[PDB]
RNA sequence: ACAUAUUAUUAUCUUAUUAUUUAUAUAAUAUUUUUUAAUAAAUUUAUUAAUUUAUAUUUAUUUAUAUCAGAAAU
RNA sequence: UGAUAAGAUAAUAAAUAUGUGGUGUAAACGUGAGUAAUUUUAUUAGGAAUUAAUGAACUAUAGAAUAAGCUAAAUACUUAAUAUAUAAAAAGGAUAUAUAAUAUAUUUAUCUAUAGUCAAGCCAAUAAUGGUU
């Protein structure tokens, strides 16, 4: 029925379907094959009724997964489910494995801290199934531009709303995000900005390995007004607004940069007549916090 | 003890006195069924020494009959002794420590008597 | 049937050769 | 042979009873804790103080174990499959298939 | 006479199973092959479901022969 | 490691043989129904077709052990690669040390080839109870 539901039924039948045992595959989902199946009576797993016809299974759209994450109720398990059942699957299965973007963990770890309000446990199963997506070939997930910056994001945010300051505990969880990074592409920059924030913020010197300076090259939404190539468009560059919003008002520093503000002018005259993203994120950050 | 061909005790005698033909045989065969060949026999029970030969230091004998020319040759072609006739051969000089187990290792045994070939 | 006509090859058979013994004695 | 020294595993008879199992820890009476007691008395000793025939021989094999620095942790016995021992299996897996999944 | 039991045989009848040998499929699977939608990714390609194409491997039915056994006769 | 504890990773110590696998039951044991011999027994200094790319499983020696798929995973299975007209293969595990998963070392397994050992197939000659009512 809703969003979310519809999302993760069609999420649900995908990972059956690549789950479901190969030589069963042909008679189980090809529409031609149903009476042999019938006489077959193959007998569903866990002594259920003979296994019965589905339909076809076709690609899925990686904007399914973005629907399931933003309807996870403000203080549940499930996205935290899903992921532990998907990543799950055996590193043979490439479409499962390979179904997973950059994009996803970032829309991932950006709705566990500021709607779901389990940033902790999320960032526990990304840190601990890093090694199976690296032996599934699809280590890009874990890059600069969705991985680490929304986590040193998050980080600016959690410090501050609970008020964290340790200078050691600090370094070193900063150390972990950047050793857990294996698409190591920095090219918004935005990177050495957020690490710079966090060591103000906690009152250390950051000094990470790897991480070569890079100027600002946010990318410039044009004027051009379209319909769902600039919706596409915004919700594309969503996660650098949520990072160029939170490093000036984290910290009044990056007002010096004035790359930043552009950005935030064109990502925000761009649908100024909808919703602020960031406001959005702020608020059930709150919301959460209360209880 | 592994392999087709293995070198081992075939029992014969009466109840409560038994002697051991020193046989080749097939691993599957009966343990008492007419072997490849009759190396040999074993006694197992010691000559009784006097009370006057047990003060002199005489030690009981075991009594082994074997034909030494044929054993070399099954081991040469690969035929497996059991542990019991391993040891005997160990103790004729046949076999060396090589084929000594963990557990039977004396490494660290005085030796009292070196073996010693003469002719009867 | 498959096995009446083996009967009746095998049949002639032995009754050519029986005649053959008369022709020859 | 000679008496083996207490270890800091095996501290006393109890500790040496309870490591190897296979209920030999019911004769900790017979022993009395006596650490000379357990590397002394033979089969015959022990048949007399009414230590079965499958315990001492156990006891025997593990007072040896100790004395040459081999482990003396408990080895189970076999047991035969849930299903069956294999001349049975056939038959109790029939009826163990028609009582449960149907 | 005969009523019984047992066994054997067959130009006969019926026949499980199996082997071998026929014909057939809009049969299944894989690959190839002709196209066709849906979906997805990228900005043509992939996937899935169909159709066409041959190929191999199976399946169902079917032709013929032999065959446990039983029936009848001796 | 995970800013709160759900999980992950490694080390250590245990558990599991109601999941997938390997090896073992062509032997041994028992019996004498059938079997009078195209088949069974016994014998011979017997034989050829002038007996397989068979090793069954140990010995000696030499070499090799590759890539995918399928299963949850593998020393399972499937399809390929390369190895004596040429054909025909495989598998890793344990433990250390050094590296950034890989490499060596040790140990135990896998595959192929050659010979040996054990062990097979087939044939001949001669003999093997009673009744010709
Ligand atoms: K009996
Ligand atoms: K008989
Ligand atoms: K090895
Ligand atoms: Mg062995
Ligand atoms: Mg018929
Ligand atoms: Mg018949
Ligand atoms: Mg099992
Ligand atoms: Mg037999
Ligand atoms: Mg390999
Ligand atoms: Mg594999
Ligand atoms: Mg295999
Ligand atoms: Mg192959
Ligand atoms: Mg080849
Ligand atoms: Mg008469």
């Amino acid at each position: 029925a809703s969003t979310g539901e519809i999302a993760k039924a069609k999420l649900d039948e995908f990972l059956i379907y690549h789950k479901t045992d190969a030589k069963l595959k042909p008679f189980i989902y090809r529409p031609k094959n149903a009476q042999i199946l019938l006489t077959k009576d193959i007998r569903d797993p866990k002594t259920r009724e003979p296994l019965q016809p589905r339909p076809p299974v076709k690609p899925l759209s990686k904007q399914t997964l973005n629907d399931f994450i933003y309807s996870v109720e403000p203080n549940s398990t499930e996205l935290l489910d899903w992921f532990k059942e998907w990543t799950g699957t055996s590193i043979r299965k490439r479409a499962i494995w390979t179904y997973i973007s950059p994009i996803h963990v970032q829309k991932m770890l950006t709705a566990s801290f500021f709607k779901i309000g389990k940033y902790a446990h999320m960032v526990g199963l990304l840190y601990g199934i890093e090694h199976k997506f690296l032996k599934a070939q699809n280590p890009s997930v874990f890059d600069i531009e969705h991985f680490f910056n929304t986590n040193i994001m998050c980080a600016l945010h959690r410090n501050r709303l609970k008020d964290y300051k340790d200078a050691e505990i600090a370094q070193r969880k900063l150390q972990v995000a950047w050793k857990k990074v294996l698409n190591r592409k920095n090219n918004t920059g935005l990177a050495n900005i957020l690490v710079a924030t966090l060591g103000r913020q906690i009152g250390f010197t950051p000094e990470l390995t790897g991480l070569q300076p890079v100027d600002i090259s946010l990318p410039d939404i044009p004027n051009s007004s379209s319909g769902a190539e600039l919706k596409d468009l915004l919700s594309k560059y969503e996660g650098i607004y949520l990072i160029a919003r939170t490093l000036l008002d984290i910290d009044q520093h990056n007002a010096q940069y004035l790359e930043l503000q552009e950005f935030i002018r064109q990502y925000q005259n761009a649908l100024s007549e909808s919703s602020d993203p960031y406001d959005t994120h702020l608020k059930a950050l709150g919301l959460l916090e209360t209880p | 003890t592994c392999g087709l061909v293995r070198i081992r005790l075939a029992r014969f005698g009466r109840k409560n006195s038994p002697v051991y033909n020193i046989v080749v045989a097939n691993s599957r065969k009966a343990r008492d069924a007419k072997p490849i060949e009759v190396l040999g026999t074993y006694v197992p029970v010691p000559s009784p020494v006097t009370k006057r030969e047990l003060k002199r230091g005489v030690v009981p004998i075991k009594d082994v009959k074997l034909d030494f020319d044929r054993t070399k040759y099954w081991i040469g072609v690969g035929a497996q002794p059991s542990e019991t006739v391993t040891k005997l051969l160990r103790k004729a000089g046949i076999l060396n420590d090589a084929w000594a187990t963990s557990k039977n290792s004396n490494v660290n045994r005085k030796v009292v008597f070196e073996r010693m070939e003469t002719l009867e | 049937s498959a096995k009446a006509v083996k009967f009746l090859k095998a049949q002639r058979r032995k009754q050519k050769n029986e005649a053959k013994q008369a022709t020859l004695k | 042979s000679t008496i083996p020294k207490p270890s800091d595993q095996v501290p006393d008879v109890d500790a040496f009873l309870n490591k190897i199992g296979r209920n030999c820890n019911e004769l900790k009476d017979t022993f009395e804790n006596n650490w000379n007691n357990l590397f002394q008395w033979d089969s015959k000793i022990l048949k007399e103080k009414g230590v079965n025939i499958q315990q001492r021989k156990y006891i025997l094999k593990q007072v040896h174990n100790y004395r040459n620095n081999r482990p003396i942790h408990e080895i189970k016995l076999g047991k035969k499959s849930f299903f069956g021992g294999e001349r049975k299996r056939k038959a109790f897996t029939a009826k163990w298939k028609a009582e449960n999944k149907q």
